[PDB]
């Protein structure tokens, strides 16, 4: 289900609290897209974290 | 000096206009800057302001 | 590694882009993630100068190397909804909600009576948008000129060099 | 390879897939000698920043084309290494008006190794057609140019100008196609003349043609590699005003340079993957 992908993606491999939603955050309601189309990296948590990370970064730049 | 023009190697003669186009084995830096402490001293510039 | 690095296609990058396998293929002796020729000849010149003369002059040779572990520095550092959640158009308060190691970290460093903890930790969050990479020791297997290449034509010269590393006084207690 | 545009209709992507899929069966191959397929991507029937970036992802297509297409060259070069071992052959056992230059030029010409990569592969070329065409013009005693610094020119000695047209139409031809490649050996040479002069002269039709096809494939994919500086340069002017997420990415992405050609295909593929994430910021239709 992607409705079961997504709830993957937001709370169990880059685990947000569910505060930061997906219907709030819409560099987030982009990138669940990209992050669908891996099956893996799974196991290091970190390395989707960095990526949010520098992605809503590149959402709030002045340049 | 020496240049070439058309395929061929031909001598070529200029006038130095001025002191300065002596070579640095002929009038080097210090030559210069004692003639011009000399310069100075006759035109009684001796300590330059 | 032990292996030659002949072509252009193991060294590439993605930069400011969603680029998951560069995060994921950290701590590999494969890829060497560059950026782009940037050093040219006279800034090769004055790099080598500043790194190889004038530092361990003026240090009196008591500098040394380290590569911080970016990754996990930068997901305990970085990843709070203050951080996460942003707008774009209570002092105690903002320096709890910062964090516990970045808020001894920018408290005096950054910080005036003009902008807060807060506001400067945006635009110092705003560089992770160009994201390092992890510390790789790369040896130079070089040979010389065409000059003293004629004695020993099979020795070649080995150097190495530090890649996203820093050159560093002392020793960070807070890292 | 998906090539996506963005204001483009079906019947336009299929007239310029269908002509990046036959180029190398299309007489002159160049985009500006075929330009209705230019202006097929549609300035001024289009904005701004859309038509920019389907003139960019048109030539990015047209870059890939060109360095995949890959002017093959091995089957040339060795019938050129086994010309350059005849003209050897033949130069050893011939009288000169003096031995020493002549042994000299040979002696340059000869143990001659190209190299695999494909740019240091002109000037070895051009050292040894220099070498022959000097040994060429004193084996039929008459003199060359001695001034120092103007070397002798490329060309053909001693020939009946009909085939001397016939290397200028072939030349100029593939001059405008060079994918295909056709080594049309000289046999309309005619004999009783010295066997070193019919050597070097198929041995200089063929350097000829070795360094034209590089100078063309040089020539082409140096223009395209400015147009494609120039187009980034221009898309990333034009995006600067507008202000989002999307539109900072899409600049994110085009900051990566473009003068190395895997550098060109790299900005391709990472253009093409994520396609949809920026294509909010471009206005469509």
């Amino acid at each position: 289900k992607r409705d079961e992908k997504h709830r993957h993606v937001v709370n169990v491999v880059l685990e947000l609290p569910t505060e930061i939603s997906e219907a709030t955050h819409p560099v987030l309601a982009t990138m669940l897209s990209k992050y669908t189309r891996m099956s893996s990296l799974f196991n290091d948590k970190c390395a989707f974290k960095l990526d949010l990370l520098r992605m809503v970064a590149v959402s709030r730049t002045r340049r | 000096t020496h240049c070439q023009e058309n395929s061929e190697t031909v001598a070529l003669c200029t006038p130095r206009i001025v002191i300065g186009n002596l070579p640095d084995g002929l009038a080097p830096g210090p030559f210069h800057e004692l003639r011009t402490w000399e310069i100075m001293e006759h035109m009684r510039l001796r300590p330059p302001p | 590694d032990r292996q030659p690095l002949n072509p252009a296609n193991i060294e590439a990058r993605h930069h400011g882009v969603s680029d998951v396998p560069r995060l994921g293929a950290m701590d590999a002796d494969e890829p060497l993630f560059v950026d782009d020729y940037r050093a040219t000849d006279d800034e090769w010149t004055l790099q080598k100068v500043f790194y190889l003369c004038l530092m361990p002059a003026m240090t009196n040779n008591r500098a040394c190397g380290l590569g911080l572990n970016l990754k996990t520095l930068l997901v305990d550092l970085f990843y709070r909804p203050a951080f996460l959640l942003m707008p774009a158009a209570s002092i105690a308060a903002q320096r709890q909600a910062v964090g516990e190691m970045l808020t001894e970290l920018v408290e005096d460093v950054a910080t005036d009576a003009h902008t807060p903890l807060l506001q400067a930790c945006r635009e110092l969050f705003l560089a992770v948008q160009f994201v390092g990479e992890h510390v790789k020791v790369l040896e130079v297997r070089a040979p010389l000129d065409h000059a003293q290449r004629q004695g020993l034509p099979d020795f070649i010269s080995r150097q190495h060099v530090l890649y996203n590393g820093c050159c560093v006084v002392t020793a960070p207690k807070t890292l | 390879m998906s090539l996506q545009f963005i204001g483009l209709q079906r019947r336009d992507v299929v007239a310029l897939v269908n002509f990046l899929r036959h180029l190398t069966q299309k007489p002159d191959v160049d985009l500006e000698a075929h330009p209705k397929i230019l202006k097929k991507c549609g300035e001024k029937r289009l904005h701004r920043r859309t038509v920019l970036f389907n003139e960019l992802m048109l030539w990015l297509g047209y870059y890939r084309e060109l360095r995949f297409h890959n002017p093959d060259l091995s089957s040339v070069l060795e019938e050129f290494e086994v010309r350059c071992v005849a003209v050897a052959r033949r130069g050893y056992t011939y009288p000169f008006g003096d031995r020493g230059k002549a042994r000299d030029h040979l002696a340059v010409l000869d143990r001659t190794e190209f190299d695999t990569d494909v740019r240091h592969d002109a000037e070895i070329v051009e050292r040894a057609l220099v070498s022959a065409v000097i040994l060429a013009k004193m084996s039929v005693r008459e003199t060359l140019v001695t001034a120092i610094g103007q070397t002798e020119p490329i060309a053909f000695v001693h020939l009946k100008d009909t085939e001397v047209q016939r290397i200028e139409e072939n030349l100029e031809g593939v001059r405008r196609n060079m994918f295909c490649v056709k080594p049309l050996d000289l046999n309309l040479d005619r004999h009783a003349n010295t066997a070193l002069v019919n050597a070097v002269n198929k041995l200089v039709y063929t350097g000829r043609l070795i360094m034209n096809v590089r100078r063309s494939w040089e020539e082409l994919e140096r223009k395209c590699l400015a147009r494609i500086q120039e187009r980034c340069k221009l898309l990333v002017k034009e995006l600067r005003m507008c202000l989002s997420f999307d539109s900072n990415y899409c600049r994110n992405i085009l900051k990566h340079a473009v003068e190395n050609g895997d550098s060109a295909d790299t900005l391709l593929e990472l253009l093409i993957e994520d396609f949809d994430i920026y294509v909010d910021s471009f206005p469509q239709s």
